């Protein structure tokens, strides 16, 4: 978001959610 | 009078502060007080024994360093005034304590002794109209917007987990360790010394932290990097110094997993976060695995949420959905939901009046902490 | 008389690494006199 | 040939071991594993990366704890075998297990798979002569000398009350609440911790264990100590730091009586004793109200008999005469009873020979257990 | 193997050298390389430019002195692998090097880098048949005869605190400090220019050394004898001329207890010995304090076991016995100890053959070495 953009601790190029696979 | 309320994120490392309504904490500093160390000679030399925030930061050299608060917990209470002062002070927010409420954040299970001697503060040091203290994790749902989901909320001093389903909090599922960000610091130090850099200084020690923060990844295995020969990746000091990090840069992070490192007889991040869904009713637990929100400055590691899903994958049960969300403002997300909660109109009956604690005294807090 | 003491102690050194490898656990070098 | 058998008290925190005839068990060690957590560097060290018994108990500092049998299960069978190994070795006794039969105490109402697997240990790792597994509360009654009683014995692992009326047992009167004296030292732990007194390691809960032992009073009434400031009674550590324990006193031991303190939805000890009454024939009742008798380790609380009464009193019918008979020697109550019964003629046809066990299997062992 | 293992105690002020079995080590010389900085006019002059030993001690007027190593990390190679080659030369033990095994003896904490290129030597250089390196503190035990002992060795080039139990060590409760027994002499030079005594010459440096060795008192109160008017103590300088030392005699060496005189962010000798012993479980603490074990020369100062045990009282819990060992031989225990464990035939299983280094290679002495 560009709101939250300026502030130096941002995350920025990484996935937003982590999850397992759903197919064994 | 119904001035708005001033929000202060009392974190380890750096304080945010805030007034209700704001997207963003403005104000963001170091959580410690510099003195200078070295004698003062000339008569238009700088004025003050006390530095805090951005004046510390830029004469960092002349000054010696002192965390007033060691795991969540005030050891200098005369330190930690003057920083309440100075988030006051025109320098800050620049506003009277007399006229704003105030909304604090202190992490769970802290001795009771901590929350009577910090609101006393507030209520005689400070003459504030209403004092309300909140979890860490409950406003980081607010930030978030869900009722249902566990926070692991891995600070620079504390690392806690505390699973919340629908709005209802489980007091006895909450896990609490005291390894946290500041840990690893120092456990990379030792590291730095093998490799036969000394860095014996106070501001010596936020320089080694800042090369944690440049270049330090999470390793996926272990034994395989272990095995592998490790990229020297070179750091450049003030003066220009280049320091090459190697192998110690994926050995530093592994005590958040591994705290017999460090050598500390407790269970690792991974286990915590598994142990605090396990403690809850069969009913919610598969549901706990499929709302898990990462929080705190200690989760930017790269790679950390990679190895964090492995290592939970195999302590969880077979065949169950582990869906992990981490907000992109990790670090900012609990001071965030500190605001959202603040702007409310029954924020009005959360908090403790001057008055009401005059009265009735500490016992008004005891009571609405939790 | 020190020598005379420590004489008959022994140590095992059987799977002895002392370094800062992660793989498999804690390690305590020395493991007995037997 | 019929040798002299040997009384083995399995209990969770201590186990007691003697020949029967004696008047005390002559070797009571805790039954726990401790394994040095440091590294040896020096020769001339301590001997064993396993120590059991006093060896344990005196380099309590270097050793980790692991209790491998917790509420009366073995969770860990290679370290009890290595225990049992270790109550026949020069130390303790000093006899063969293959000359001398065997009896095991267990608690009631324990899973068939726990009691089978232990027995299969002393017909097929140690070819003893045989082996007879007897209940808690029936050998109390032998060392009371009393036919009729109900037997409340509240071990370290579990809390359970047998009525027994002229040695005719009622098998669906008896209650069993997993709840006992190591969830009260671990309750006691979140007060210590409320308090700020940190005891993360396995070596310093032992000491908190002490510390309830040591200090620790059940209040007749829990609301007028909650509500009145506490004296703080200060207890000296091994290193000679002093600890103010305070109200975390009497507000620990409350956990037996109110299991909704750490959340678990179970009677407490009084209703217990009460309910197995309640639930035996009209014209007994009385009778088992007249006869009580109190065993277990977590009877020995400083005003647990005036407590206990009162609460039985309460829930008991009006105008009924409650006589609760407490043994001075209420720890070893257990094992004298094991003493009397061995010592019996009788008991030669009451165990189970290693032949009958090889040919029958574990169906004999399940045929004359209860 | 039949021929005797040489013992070599690699310390900053002199090497102590010999073979294993004798009672005290029989070559002993200042660890620096001498050069000659005057021309050489006449034929029938000293030869070489190299001086080592007595023959440096007897024309060091002559000589300029330059120290190898420093703070127990070798600076020049060179010059270290030509005095490793003086051990065994006509002068000193004159053996082969390929015919004795070698028990090197560092300082604890050193860098990685230093130790490997230490070891690279041992092999390549010298065709070393095995080579072990051992800690300092584990072999003072050896020469004390003690399995349980906290060893406060203070040298010449490092200060450092290693706490063992029973021949186990807590590898994270060591403490090391660069201040030692060379930077007094550096900081007494710093007092006798303000009195008015030039001492430039790296000859006139070693007589300020021979200075401290022979006027300097540890004050119990600092402050009090700062204050006082002190009595001007002459000291005859080789070549005749009298010097007055006066106050600068217990000034100067404060700084073991006073790193801030200097002006280093370190810990005094005093909060050394305690801190490491405080980082120590709980159960040991008092065991510890009662097992006190001084090494180093730079004990051997007028007062220290008078001012260590009151600033250590201080510090240490109250009511705890602090029992302060010497042994009269404080200088040379460390060899003795080296000497006594080379003795011993468990020492055969502890070396690092020069097949083993070869096939291996630095690996080799990471995983053998402590
Ligand atoms: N990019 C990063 N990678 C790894 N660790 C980081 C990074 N940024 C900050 N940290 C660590 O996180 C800490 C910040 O913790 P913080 O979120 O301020 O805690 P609190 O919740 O107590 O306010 C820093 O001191 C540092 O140790
Ligand atoms: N004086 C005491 N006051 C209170 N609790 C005690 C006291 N002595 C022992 N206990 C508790 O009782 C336990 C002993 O249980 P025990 O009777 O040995 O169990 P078991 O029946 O399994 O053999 C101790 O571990 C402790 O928790
Ligand atoms: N009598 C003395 N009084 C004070 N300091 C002394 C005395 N004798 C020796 N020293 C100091 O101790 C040093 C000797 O250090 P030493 O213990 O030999 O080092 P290491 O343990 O590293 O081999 C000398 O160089 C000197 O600084």
């Amino acid at each position: 978001d560009p709101k939250y953009a300026d502030l130096p601790g941002i995350a920025r190029n990484e996935p937003d959610v982590y999850e397992t696979s759903d197919l064994p | 009078i119904a001035n708005q309320p001033v929000v202060i994120d009392n974190g380890s490392g750096v304080i945010k502060a805030g007034f209700a309504g704001d997207q963003i904490p403005k104000y963001c500093f170091p959580n410690y007080v510099g003195r200078p160390k070295h004698v003062r000679v000339m008569a238009g030399a700088l004025e003050g024994d006390i530095f805090i925030g951005p004046k510390a930061e830029e004469h960092r050299g002349l000054l010696s360093i002192r965390y007033p608060m060691e795991h969540g917990i005030v050891k200098d209470w005369n330190d930690m005034e003057r920083i309440w002062q100075y988030v006051y002070s025109k320098d800050q927010l620049q506003t009277f304590s007399e006229e704003h409420p105030v909304l604090l954040t202190e992490a769970p299970l802290n001795p009771r002794k901590n929350r009577e001697r910090a609101a006393e503060v507030f209520f005689e040091t400070f003459n504030v109209p209403a004092l309300f203290i909140s979890m860490q994790a409950v406003l980081s749902l607010y930030a978030t917007g869900r009722t249902t989901g566990v926070v692991l909320d891995s600070g620079d001093g504390v690392t806690h987990a505390v699973p919340i389903y629908e709005g209802f909090a489980m007091p006895h599922s909450i896990m609490r360790i005291d390894i946290a960000g500041r840990d690893v610091s120092r456990f990379l130090r030792l590291y730095l010394r093998k490799e036969g850099y000394d860095f014996h200084s106070s501001s010596e020690f936020e320089i080694v932290k800042a090369i944690k923060e440049r270049a330090c990844y999470l390793s996926i295995n272990p034994q395989k990097d272990e095995t592998l020969e490790t990229e020297k990746a070179q750091y450049y000091l003030p003066d220009g110094s280049t320091i090459e990090i190697g192998p110690s840069r994926f050995r530093a992070p592994e005590l958040l997993f591994r705290p017999d490192l460090i050598g500390e007889e407790s269970e690792g991040i991974h286990e915590v976060l598994v142990f605090a869904i396990q403690k809850s009713d069969m009913d919610l637990r598969r549901t706990l695995f499929s709302n898990i929100v990462l929080s705190g400055g200690s989760t930017l590691f790269k790679g950390f949420g990679d190895r964090l899903l492995s290592e939970v994958k195999k302590l969880a049960p077979k065949d169950v959905k582990i869906r992990i969300s981490a907000p992109q403002e990790r670090l900012y997300s609990t001071w965030i939901g500190g605001s959202i909660l603040a702007s409310l109109d029954t924020f009005k009956k959360m908090w403790v009046s001057k008055k009401e604690y005059e009265e009735d005294g500490a016992r008004s807090i005891h009571r609405k902490t939790f | 008389a020190a020598y005379d003491k420590f004489k008959d102690k022994r140590v095992g050194t059987k799977g002895l690494d002392f370094s800062d490898r992660i793989g498999k656990t804690k390690r305590t070098g020395y493991e007995s006199g037997e």
